[PDB]
């Protein structure tokens, strides 16, 4: 007889993903808008699949519903010596939900940001956070979709009716638009912006074997890793 | 309002105290033996002779433990009248019969993909913008008792299939959709090169399971063995899932039917020996949303 | 002081929030309300107002009054469609600029049903049968009366009634839809057609005019607030 | 002295508490079928002979459903005894009839300015420095059974109409304030280029409902249809509509009427054809205050 | 205002931390949940899973189907391994890819039994039996019968039951293993023997397969979160 | 010049909390660790520097180790991770009692492996007094701002 | 769900309160004559004829004042059924007499290493994973009333002995676990070169206790003194010590016994003077888990 | 927000502090403890357990096993002293390095009673009385028995009992004493003597050890928590 004294509350889906993975760095310079080598403005898809660790842990289920954790942590550096020196910047990272608007120059009207939700930070801060609810037009997150979003009709031709295979609105979540607010110092600041994304109040359904090789893109596509296991003696220990 | 909730000690030398300061609850911070804790997720079987409609067959799980059932009132998003063909749709039909071979690497169908064709459930399912049904797939293989051979049923939700290009997610409705026939899985990954007529098409990879994941692993998802020292058959009953309580059957497949050789067929000393593998599925609880003139995908 | 710990967010402006500060105004005697008549709560109440269908956007129409007016006649009896539709609020042209379009156009979600009316503006001495038809999506949009006839449709004797009104109930397959082109959340067709023809005595036009209007349904919400299309500023 | 409110909570894993520190409020966050729910924005029906003074008259809106009222002794802001005419002012008056025509584009008037020079009504806007007043606007127009056509008349709260020049809001009192005369629509804009003697005059595109919108959208106003082949008028019931309880006539309009063709007019087979449109007005709990000499706005 | 002190910490960022932020997207009416079969509220719910056990990993099996069939014949008695194992099941290469192995990877501390089944994949008409061993660490691996049945050990009848289960009890020093190849926390030692033959009739197969699964039991728990080595992300 | 540094957890890179905690054979404690960083230019010419940030994660033994300073790894999904910003009071962090005994052992008189007969010199050879009782992973350091021309 | 501590006042002109903000008790602060305050450190004595299984003995310290005592159920670990020997390998077992010189610098011994050959003590340590016990240790030195010398012995928990090399911890498991001859103190660190052959043995200075440690603080650790003019023998009764219920037995040593000249031997004017040490070990409450073949640790 | 003002202090790192913290490793399940023998509340429970006093730090003993030895022998009487010590537990040589001396290194401040013990390891046939004196320090320190004498003293009967305890009280003009050399709170002077001589009989020897303990009473305390200077890390 032994006394089993022992939880597993480390293990649920919450703590699993109570963490902050990072899921996009976002370039954009400080610079004069005459210099056509600077992306004074970036835009981001918003997903997590620019990155494989979240998703992989994510796409352990099939199914999930959850708030979401955004961290901002910015960093920025000169990029030459000379040309003097800067003052202390302030970012725009505008919220562009489907439908908004998306700015095509750095200063053009939609950073008046009159109705999409704008965060504001400056450097040196601690890092940005904002909280986001469940936003899913469905009851939950379709982790995997094996279906279409157009079907094709008899009798039009081949280029109507096409889509590609699993991908449907489910995941349109918008992009995020981020911008340096300061004009141009005479010197050229480079500026990146790292996402870092927890799934809090967490709920998931029909889990799935993991990830064994390599992400091919946003599917579950493969190409390269596709010997993932080693060699090992049948009788050796 | 504060919440004094209790704290878990470990080394010791005990209540903390929380309180939310945003009207929205998305700003709160986080609150925090054989038995099988999770008992749905082991494949639990019904625990004969199944009649539905004017079909009767004469070893079964239960996807998550979840028989098939109609919307509640409480979880409906379309507000026109439901149409529940009943018997009609809600009955058993046999596909076609597959031959399992010593290099057999595998089969795959969709649903509901693979009865699109069939009688009047087909009919309604192209007749109608929304549709929802469970299923009972049975499947069938017998053998004497001096054949060697297991398969490893699977029903996958959202079983999406890698494709053969280098252009992600390029495989076309066509392929995607061959209904009752269905495809087979290959011992390999074979790129398609042809730039000019790609055949836009599935590369399922049965070690890999078609979707890059260890096909040892497969067994989370509901299934049934179909070993031919003692069983003939295997049953697995299906709940609707998708994260819509009713969706377009035409554009979403809500769930795969795999079909592996665990362990490969043989017999005596006769290298050439095949067996049949006949699968006959019985949507269920059927309901069709949206009716319309008929709906006519592309085909080849 | 008191022992405090700076949290990750501090110092940001977040355009969304909701904080106190101070008042520049200090004890400022604000003048008391009236009874103001139109009193406005809710964005939906005025997506439920009936509004004019630009409808008729074809080269010459469009940017004028005549872009309202759909043209009826006395010919025989076909089954070519009257007028089409997409039920894309926001996104189709002819619903777009329609004050539901312009309020959905605030937003990236939208659900519930809506609500058509055909004002028939023809002499008296007119009479007709038309058939107005909602089919949902998945199928090839209804060419003629034969195919739209098997979705939900009314029938309207423009002789009995001047308006028809038609709910085109919610059916989708997500709970929302995006209120913009989407294929995956395409919302359906509209059209409408002949039943019988227009029947005109001697001495009385032969052609005539109906006008369209689109409202929001009582179960009718929208999600997610963001900037419109609708309006630009140059410099 | 803690709120503790109860959030909304949404995706699962439920009181906020707020405090206001300041003595302002103004320094406080935000605390947050065919039926319709705004049953008043959708131009509510008086539910004949409408008998006002010595004048009767024998399809009735009443704007936002509130009805002409007197000012309330609790939102009073004047201190003088109030002047109310009663019957000798609040009587239908007629202006002059307009004629519609196939190619009519429309026609506007503002209110009070339309009965400035109508009998005792007139006498007592201009010998107040304060007026306020409903009313009720009877539009008739008349046609057989063969004739076809529609009217929409719109009553619209600060009907502010866009000018006919570069120069911003540069239309001259003289012509914002024509009368009974009124003025009429125009299908498209002409920009008015004498730099010399600017007409400083209107420019109302009909479909632009002249003021920058598409009319099309002027149906959010208070309105009613006019249809030839089902009625011959339309009554509106203005209630008194401002950011204040009282303001002065001779500076401000109150309401705008506006009369667009939604449909052509339209008979047998005469292209020649004109029906005449009657407006008769009848101001409504009349109250005047500050009494002085007469004013005399300047003309022409 | 109220004094206050910046303790050390303050304008930290803690991945691991918990605390409230700001809405961005403030009343936003959230879709409520349906009744989704298959929820998981444990990730050891699904360790608990048996799954396929890679066991025969050699040089032309692995990475194909094969590598997960061990092949059994009827050759006379013998008393050396049919296959052999360590209980490490986050390190070793034949369970650390198991859903169980997957799982692990994804913890620094494990701790509890685990449930080893065989499952017997030849005629009806083959008999034989066998003999499932797990060793405590500590000794020399053992080597033949005589040594893995002085351990734990089930003796299994194939021609009586097609599958066998056996659990390797939780025995350590320590209350947790690490979840990595250590010496001072190995596991022990895993093996298959034949206790008689395999015995089949003639026109009868003479080589049969059998299959490995392993899965955790309801006493199983990990600890301390981390990263895995099975997922990397080139550039 | 060194972008990343990974350094193993242990108390026996200096003496005085070493002999402190020597005093006695077992102990079970939470450990709270705070971090005092410091920042200087090597050179005056080549301009100047922005606020630099600090990405400090820890790697739990089996987790994958970075081998560049900007390579997967850091992308922390799962290791906890601290970032700290020049200039800000020093950062600090709280851990539980984390050892797999049941306290922990300052010392330990015994070897991981037990060498068996007939095997190699070369095989079942370990340290004395090395075990896994004191393998608590490491911490690996990083700057996350790209460089300056400084 | 405040917590209000009371103060210490020390220089006077006296609550303070606390709050927990974090669910992990890990991130709460600290919340803060001849009798001896610690009576168990400071080798509490047991307060004759020992009798352990078929084994008699005819100045006895408890260390740390607690008995040997089996595994409670609510501390055991390993969840196999444990074996416990009882009077089979819980005896009395007599190692190898040492002789004291005037020259000795003292012996030391592991436990249980110094037992690993002993009947059926030992059968039950190799044939095992996992085993436990505590020990009875009687030193006997008997000598005439006309010689006079001090032996110190003492049980170290965790006895670790420094190496004799550059390298650290270097000491192989050989010379590690040298069994029931033990190994003896030396008077100074001699240090070895022979980069080819290393001996990789331990070199332990007495007065450094072989740990780096001053001798004269050994008897903080369990301890008795055998003072010839006074006493024959010394009885010392361990209980189980470790950072864990129960361990490995070949791998771990619980205790080491270290016996120093306190006070050098000496007798009448012979300075050619031995008299022999013998040492007793039983092995007290011993139970083991874990069976499998037998373990046969390298020797040499 | 709340209006809050950041007193002196805030941002600082003090190393004395006690605050609260975030936890890394939120949910850790901790491994519960076990009742290990010898448990340490107070450092005090340390400096109470007798260890030897190394009093015999000549140069041919010290650093070496004779150090702990003070030879007496069977010499005729005389005054003169056998071993002379200062009443400096932390700062005195012979005291500082043992288990009392290291523990009060670590402090600043100490106060209470010490507790002398010293052990006779001669022959049974050895005889002898000695005197152990404490003389409060001011004077000059006793350099006969004639003066050790008049201060405090106790009479020690070998041949009765092997070990003698002396109590040195606390006596001191400031509440604490200073753990270093100062001489305004010098703690006084010990000695030992020979009241009678040593005797033994014939075929006995004649020179035999004594040695020495110290340790503190159950009324000693310690304060100022400070770093010692009996350990050091060069590079
Ligand atoms: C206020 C400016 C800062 C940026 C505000 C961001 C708001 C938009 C973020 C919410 C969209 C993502 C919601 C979660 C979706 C997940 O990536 C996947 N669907 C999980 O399956
Ligand atoms: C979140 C990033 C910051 C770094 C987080 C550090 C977490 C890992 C630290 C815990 C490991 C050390 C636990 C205590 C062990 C002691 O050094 C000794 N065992 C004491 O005997």
């Amino acid at each position: 007889h032994v006394i089993q004294k022992r939880t597993r509350s480390e293990s649920t889906v919450e703590s699993f993903f109570a963490r902050g993975a990072c899921v996009a760095i976002i370039e954009v310079d400080n610079d004069a808008p005459t210099k056509r080598a600077s992306k004074l403005f970036s835009i981001w898809k918003i997903t997590y699949k620019d990155t494989v660790q979240l998703r992989r842990k994510l796409e352990f289920f099939t199914y999930s519903r959850f708030d979401m954790e955004l961290t901002f942590v910015v960093t920025s550096n000169y990029t030459d010596a000379n040309n003097g020196h800067a003052l202390n910047q302030v970012y725009q990272i505008m919220y562009i939900p489907p439908g908004a608007p998306i700015p095509g120059k750095w200063n053009d009207y939609t950073w008046q940001t009159s109705s999409n939700p704008s965060l504001f930070y400056t450097y040196g801060a601690p890092p940005a956070r904002i909280s986001v609810p469940y936003v899913g037009i469905a009851n939950a997150y379709s982790h995997f979709y094996d279906g279409f979003a157009k079907v094709p009709l008899a009798g039009q031709a081949s280029t109507e009716g096409d889509s590609l295979y699993g991908a449907a609105s489910l995941n349109d979540f918008g992009s995020l638009a981020v911008r340096v607010v300061n004009d141009h110092n005479p010197t050229k600041l480079t500026s990146k912006i790292r996402v870092y994304m927890k799934p809090k109040h967490v709920r998931v359904w029909c889990p799935r074997p993991p990830r064994a090789v390599p992400y091919y893109g946003p599917g579950v596509d493969y190409k390269d890793g596709l010997a993932p296991l080693p060699e090992k003696g049948l009788t050796t220990y | 309002g504060a919440q004094v909730s209790s704290q878990k000690v470990g080394a010791h030398e005990i209540n903390y105290t929380t309180i939310n300061y945003y009207r929205d609850s998305a700003s709160n911070a986080a609150s925090k033996d054989f038995a099988q804790d999770p008992s749905k997720f082991t494949e639990p079987v019904k625990d004969m002779q199944l009649t539905l409609g004017n079909s009767t067959i004469t070893n079964s799980v239960v996807a998550y433990g979840r028989w098939p059932e109609y919307i509640k009132d409480s979880e409906a998003n379309p507000v026109d009248q439901p149409t529940e063909p009943a018997v009609a749709a809600c009955r058993f039909y046999t596909l076609d019969t597959v031959t399992w071979r010593k290099e057999s690497r595998g089969w795959w169908w969709k649903l509901p993909d693979a009865l699109k064709d069939m009688g009047l459930f087909g009919q309604n399912m192209f007749y109608h913008y929304l549709g929802r049904a469970g299923y009972t797939v049975h499947v069938q293989c017998n053998a004497s008792k001096f054949h060697q051979g297991a398969l490893g049923v699977f029903a996958v939700p959202e079983m999406c299939l890698a494709g053969d290009s280098t252009t992600h997610m390029f495989t076309k409705y066509e392929n995607a959709n061959p209904g009752e026939k269905g495809g087979e899985f290959k011992g390999s990954f074979t790129l398609d090169t042809n730039a000019t007529n790609p055949a836009r098409n599935f590369c399922p990879v049965d070690y890999l399971f078609g979707s890059g994941v260890l096909a040892g692993n497969a067994f989370v998802y509901p299934h049934q063995i179909i070993n031919l020292r003692t069983n003939n058959c295997a049953t697995l009953v299906l709940p609707y899932v998708n994260s819509l309580s009713i969706d377009s059957m035409t554009k979403h497949n809500n769930w795969g039917i795999a079909i592996l050789p665990l362990a490969p067929l043989d017999f005596a000393t006769e290298s050439s020996t095949e067996i049949p593998i006949t699968l006959t599925i019985a949507p269920m609880c059927c309901e069709f949303n949206g009716l319309r003139n008929i709906t006519v995908p592309r085909t080849q | 002081g008191l022992p405090v710990l700076n949290t990750p967010g501090s110092n940001q402006y977040l355009t969304a929030d909701n904080y106190q500060s101070p008042c520049a105004i200090p004890e400022f005697d604000v003048t008391p309300p009236i009874d103001i008549p139109g009193e406005v709560r809710n964005m939906m109440e005025l997506a439920e107002i009936d509004t004019m269908i630009p409808l008729n956007l074809t080269n010459q129409r469009k940017n004028t009054m005549d872009m309202y007016r759909v043209e009826l006649n006395d010919a025989a009896h076909s089954d070519t469609p009257i007028l089409c539709l997409s039920l894309s609020p926001a996104s189709d042209p002819r619903l777009a600029h329609t004050m539901l379009g312009e309020i959905l156009n605030y937003y990236t979600h939208w659900a519930g049903s809506l609500k058509f009316t055909f004002l028939f503006c023809g002499s008296m001495m007119a009479t007709g049968k038309l058939l107005v038809s909602y089919a949902p999506p998945g199928a090839e949009a209804p060419k003629s009366r034969k195919e739209a006839m098997l979705g939900t449709h009314v029938i309207w004797d423009i002789g009995l009634q001047s308006s028809c009104t038609m709910v085109v109930p919610w059916i989708s397959n997500t709970t929302y839809r995006l209120t913009i082109n989407d294929s995956f959340t395409e919302g359906g067709y509209i059209s409408m057609f002949y039943q019988t023809r227009v029947v005109v005595p001697l001495s009385t036009p032969r052609k005539m005019d109906i006008l369209g209007f689109v409202s929001a349904c009582n179960d009718f919400s929208v999600r997610l607030l963001r900037d419109t299309t609708h309006i630009s500023q140059e410099a």
